[PDB]
């Protein structure tokens, strides 16, 4: 005799491994918002709240592949959240608004 | 959230009947798309029959008001040899400009979805369970097996029958919220001036702003210019300039101070008005045809002009 | 390819009821009962809390329930 | 591997194959919502996202928001309804988070997440559960259960052709999951049928087995007659009417509305067991394998032959041996029963 067996039954071909980094910063959310520096201290405490609160509960484990310091994208990626849009600019010499 | 949702769930057969087969089904998505969408049929086709609107009831710019996209501005300076007359054709500058889409000659019908005319019966303080209910009965009592409404329901402007069972009247502040509605719906133009001149009222004829007339007539219309008659050149107005007060007319209405106020009629449509319900064609349509093609061939209609009705913002919904 | 399972419509019958009343009938057995035809349902109609709020304010307390 | 698209190389095996280099995503890049909302209105749709994130992570689950569905399905080169099935039964794991900045008014931080995809060989839709019954024996004097060992475990059938499947090395990650599903053929007693092991066991007279099934009927196998029903071999029972069976009440079921079926069925099948069947299975006290579907009389007979002569007579219990000789002989010879019983008795 039989009796229905209603979840899918899946044959396994394979497993495909993947590695993604997740970066966050607030500086870039406060700038496209136009905060203020009141409201910039709440993003700050609302962004570290469910951050730590992750941080928390989570063991370290290896990943058997190589240091993302090693990869042009952390590189290139890590470099533009940082200085994208800072610049220095050099006087022929020192000389005051008058 | 939807699609993620939808990205994450093969689909299963349920062993019930088809939902589009059930009534609750065809009743409540007629309802969810054509609830408050109606068409009024004029007697014969007869537009507005003036490009220049006096109303002085709205508060002019100095909340915002929808009337303002038709306000023409005083500007101080202008291009030599530059005349009313030329642009905006027989208007008044510092009052109203009727665009010529709002005037078509050939206009037979007013296709309009809005819930803001609907007579005191409609309370957005009550449930929209009720609302509904409330709604879903007045049209089965007002209707008889087609979707034409019975004279009853109409206000007694658009019909000698009419006793506002469904509609409210339209009153004079209206034009400020709804312009659209009115230059396409009022049987006849009233105006509301407090302009010196309008029904022959001279200054002397009078039997902190006291009785006075808001906008005084001066000699005439003139530019000046120092060897540059092109771009930019002192205006001189035929009429005086409102940004100072801006709330004369408006508080002038509310009767706060006593003023001379200027009314005169002008019949423009005949009081034979005949409105059609979408909602109960919906229901009765899908009786027949099945409600996949009735929805289809009724949403195209909203569709007609080219921008569809039921996407635009509920008060300027209004349509020839 | 286009899935679609017959998981919970396998057995070729079913047993339909007219009201969810009809479920606490003595003489009925243990299986499976379904009620015979739809609930419909518009959010709308269900959120009252939104109806009343205004702007983004409105907005941000539909995000939270979807 | 090199690139995602390698995965469906044909001369691959059944294995975990990782990408080489890792997938870097900025937050700022993705939501693009918040970009063009202002002051706390934006604040707060952010927390709704991070709150949503911890959530799933949580439960071992991947939020798909932080990775582009048009690209990772031209890569993987699948249906709309393979990236479904795909997207459900995929996993997650948090492998660190590091604060890198730490100010009053700013912060910054990073999260390693490590995924497991399955990628699925075949999917099986319309399936059913096998459940044994068997069949009662009386043989000489013993009542005997009698069961086939069935080579599959799940019946699937997607239209019209039923096929018998074998799992090996399965779990749930919501669907279930196997390594190895082997396609079999029901038992028979030919060359184009599985050749399959059938059990007896002693069991306990009187028996009787009730089983109320879904749709109302009620499945029987019991040593003795009620309400009309034959005893030993088992059948499914539906009444016009109440009634009181086995010390128990059979219903009248519910009118029902007929649907297309996808109910298996199965191929008939005859198969002879041992004379003795009874003895063999007293004298081990557990179940014991007596046959197979498709075995020769000749080798079904040499099987507990040595065994059953080595039950010989006694001097210190010959009445209660006599007893079971009869018992053995009643069926092939009645009048010589009839004589051993006697002599049993005196
Ligand atoms: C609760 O649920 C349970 C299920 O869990 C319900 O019980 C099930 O109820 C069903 C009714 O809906 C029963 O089905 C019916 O079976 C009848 C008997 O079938 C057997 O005999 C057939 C005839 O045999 C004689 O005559 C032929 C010549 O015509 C000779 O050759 C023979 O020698 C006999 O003299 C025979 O055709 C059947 O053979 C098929 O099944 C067996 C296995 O059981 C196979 O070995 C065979 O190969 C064959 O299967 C194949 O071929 C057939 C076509 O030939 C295909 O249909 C199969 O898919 C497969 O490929 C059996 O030996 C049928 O008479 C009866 O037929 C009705 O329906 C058909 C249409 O489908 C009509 O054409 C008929 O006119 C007739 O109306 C029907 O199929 C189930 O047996 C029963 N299940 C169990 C396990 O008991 C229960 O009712 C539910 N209770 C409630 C309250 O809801
Ligand atoms: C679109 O269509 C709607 C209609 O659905 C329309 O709304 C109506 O607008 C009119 C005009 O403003 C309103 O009628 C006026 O009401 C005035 C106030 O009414 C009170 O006072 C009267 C008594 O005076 C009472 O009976 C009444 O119960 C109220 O208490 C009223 O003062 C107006 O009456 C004057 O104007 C009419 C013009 O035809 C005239 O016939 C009268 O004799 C009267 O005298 C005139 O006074 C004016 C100055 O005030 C002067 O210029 C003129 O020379 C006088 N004429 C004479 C002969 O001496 C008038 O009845 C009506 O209430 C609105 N209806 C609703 C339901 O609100 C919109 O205005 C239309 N919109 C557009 C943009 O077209
Ligand atoms: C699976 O299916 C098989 C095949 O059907 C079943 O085994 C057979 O059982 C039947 C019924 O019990 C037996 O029938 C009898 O056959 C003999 C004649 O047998 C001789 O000739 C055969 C010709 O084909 C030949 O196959 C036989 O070979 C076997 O035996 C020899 C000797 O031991 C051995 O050396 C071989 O290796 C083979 O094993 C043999 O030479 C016949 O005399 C019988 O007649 C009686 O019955 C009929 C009909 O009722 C009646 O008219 C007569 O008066 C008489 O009473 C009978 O027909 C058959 O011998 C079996 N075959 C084999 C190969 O064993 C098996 O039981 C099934 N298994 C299960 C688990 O269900
Ligand atoms: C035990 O098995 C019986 C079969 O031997 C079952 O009897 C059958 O039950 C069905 C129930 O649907 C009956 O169908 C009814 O038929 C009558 C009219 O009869 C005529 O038409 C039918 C086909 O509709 C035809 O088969 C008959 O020969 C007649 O010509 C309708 O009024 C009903 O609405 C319903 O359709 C079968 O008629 C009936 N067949 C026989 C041969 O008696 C019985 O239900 C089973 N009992 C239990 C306890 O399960
Ligand atoms: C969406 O906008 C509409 C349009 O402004 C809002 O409707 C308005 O609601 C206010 C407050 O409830 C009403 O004002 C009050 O009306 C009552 C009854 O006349 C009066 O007693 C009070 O003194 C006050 O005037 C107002 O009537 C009503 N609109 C109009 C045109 O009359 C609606 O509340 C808004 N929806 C929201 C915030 O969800
Ligand atoms: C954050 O604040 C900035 C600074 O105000 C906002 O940028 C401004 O956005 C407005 C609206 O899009 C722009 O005004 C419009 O500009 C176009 C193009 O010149 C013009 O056609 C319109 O008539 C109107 O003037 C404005 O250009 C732009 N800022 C500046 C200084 O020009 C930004 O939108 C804010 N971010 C938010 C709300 O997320
Ligand atoms: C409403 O009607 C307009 C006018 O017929 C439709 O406009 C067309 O939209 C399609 C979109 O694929 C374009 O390919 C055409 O070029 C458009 N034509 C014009 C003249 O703009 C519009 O799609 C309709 N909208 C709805 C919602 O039905
Ligand atoms: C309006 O209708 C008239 C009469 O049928 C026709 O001559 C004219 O072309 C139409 N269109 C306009 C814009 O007048
Ligand atoms: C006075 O008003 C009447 C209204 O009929 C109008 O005909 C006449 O032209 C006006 N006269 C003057 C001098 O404005």
């Amino acid at each position: 005799y039989y009796e229905p067996h209603p979840e899918p039954i899946v044959v396994k071909e394979r497993v495909l491994g993947l590695s993604q980094i997740l970066m966050i910063n607030s500086e870039n959310i406060a700038n496209n918002a136009n905060l203020t520096q009141e409201v910039k201290k709440l993003l700050t405490e609302m962004v570290n709240e469910e951050m730590q609160s992750l941080s928390d509960v989570m063991i370290d484990f290896e990943i058997p592949l190589g240091d993302p310091r090693d990869q042009e994208q952390y590189i290139h990626r890590k470099c533009y959240q940082e200085f994208a849009n800072c610049y220095l600019v050099k006087y022929k010499e020192p000389k005051p608004w008058p | 959230e939807m699609q993620s949702l939808s990205d994450v769930m093969i689909d299963f057969e349920i062993p019930l009947g088809d939902p589009r087969d059930q009534e609750q089904y065809i009743h409540r998505k007629c309802y969810q798309e054509f609830a408050n969408c109606y068409l009024v049929k004029y007697k014969e086709p007869k537009p507005w029959p003036k490009e220049g609107l006096i109303a002085d009831q709205c508060p002019l710019p100095g909340n915002r008001q929808s009337i303002w996209d038709y306000y023409i501005k005083v500007e101080s300076i202008r291009p030599a040899n530059w005349t009313t007359k030329s642009k905006y054709g027989q208007a008044r500058l510092g009052s109203f400009y009727i665009p010529s889409s709002l005037r078509q000659i050939n206009v037979s019908h007013v296709l309009f979805c809005s819930d803001q005319l609907y007579s005191k019966w409609y309370n957005i303080e009550n449930t929209i369970e009720q609302n509904e209910r409330f709604l879903l009965n007045k049209l089965n009592n007002l209707t008889s097996g087609t979707s034409v409404l019975k004279k009853r329901a109409l206000p007694k402007d658009w019909s000698s029958q009419g006793k506002n069972a469904l509609f409210r009247e339209i009153n004079v502040l209206d034009i400020c919220s709804k312009p659209e509605s009115v230059i396409l719906l009022n049987t006849s133009y009233y105006s509301f001036s407090l302009w010196e001149g309008d029904c022959n009222f001279t200054k002397d004829m009078i039997s902190p702003y006291a009785c006075r007339f808001w906008r005084s007539k001066n000699e005439k219309e003139e530019t000046k210019c120092r060897d540059g008659e092109t771009k930019r050149c002192l205006y001189y107005p035929l009429w005086d300039s409102p940004e100072s007060t801006y709330d004369f007319g408006y508080l002038a209405y509310q009767k706060n101070f006593p003023s001379p106020i200027c009314i005169e009629q002008q019949k423009i449509r005949d009081q034979d008005y005949e409105v059609y319900s979408l909602y109960q064609e919906c229901k009765i349509a899908s009786k027949a045809y099945g409600i996949d093609t009735v929805l289809f061939s009724l949403k195209n209609f909203l569709n007609y002009t080219g921008t569809p009705v039921n996407e635009m913002p509920n008060a300027r919904a209004f349509v020839g | 390819a286009k899935l679609r399972s017959m998981g919970y419509a396998l057995t070729g019958a079913v047993q339909t009821l007219s009201q969810i009343s009809d479920i606490n009938d003595e003489n009925l057995q243990q299986g499976i009962y379904l009620l015979r035809d739809h609930v419909i349902t518009l959010m709308e109609a269900t959120l009252h809390d939104i109806s009343v709020m205004e702007g983004m304010f409105a907005v941000q307390h539909l995000h939270t329930h979807l | 591997l090199s690139q995602i698209s390698d995965i469906n190389d044909e001369n691959l095996q059944q294995g975990i194959y990782l990408l080489r280099d890792h997938v870097i995503t900025l937050m700022e890049a993705t939501l693009h919502d918040i970009s063009v909302m202002e002051g706390m209105f934006a604040v707060q749709h952010l927390h709704t996202h991070l709150n949503h994130l911890k959530t799933m992570l949580l439960e071992r689950r991947i939020d798909w928001t932080y990775m582009s569905s048009t690209w990772l399905q031209q890569q993987l080169q699948k249906s709309d309804d393979e990236m479904k099935v795909i997207k459900r039964i995929a996993r997650s794991l948090v492998y660190y988070v590091k604060q890198t900045h730490s100010s009053p008014t700013a912060t910054a931080w990073e999260i390693g997440l490590y995924y497991e995809l399955v990628i699925p060989k075949h999917i099986y839709l319309n399936n059913w559960n096998v459940v044994n019954i068997g069949h009662l024996v009386k043989s000489a004097g013993q009542l005997t259960h009698v069961t086939i060992a069935h080579p599959y475990e799940i019946i699937n059938k997607e239209c019209v052709e039923t096929i018998y499947l074998h799992l090996e090395d399965c779990t749930r990650q919501d669907y279930v999951i196997c390594d190895v599903v082997k396609i079999v053929q029901p038992c028979g007693n030919s060359s184009d049928t599985s050749d399959c092991p059938v059990w007896a066991e002693a069991v306990k007279e009187p028996f009787v087995q009730v089983n109320p099934l879904k749709n109302g009927s009620y499945l029987v196998l019991a040593s003795s007659t009620d309400c009309q029903i034959p005893p030993y071999v088992p059948s499914i029972v539906t009444v016009n009417e109440t009634t009181s069976c086995f010390g128990l009440d059979f219903k009248r079921p519910l009118v029902a509305e007929e649907r297309l079926s996808f109910e298996p069925r199965l191929p008939n099948l005859q198969l002879r067991l041992p004379h003795l069947v009874g003895i063999i299975a007293k004298i081990k006290g557990i179940k014991i394998e007596v046959t197979s579907s498709g075995e020769s009389i000749k080798e079904q007979i040499e099987r507990a032959k040595a065994e059953l002569l080595r039950l010989d007579i006694h001097e210190g219990d010959t009445p209660a041996w006599i007893q079971q000789l009869a018992a053995a002989t009643k069926d092939v010879w009645p009048a010589a029963a009839s004589a051993l019983q006697g002599i049993g008795n005196f």
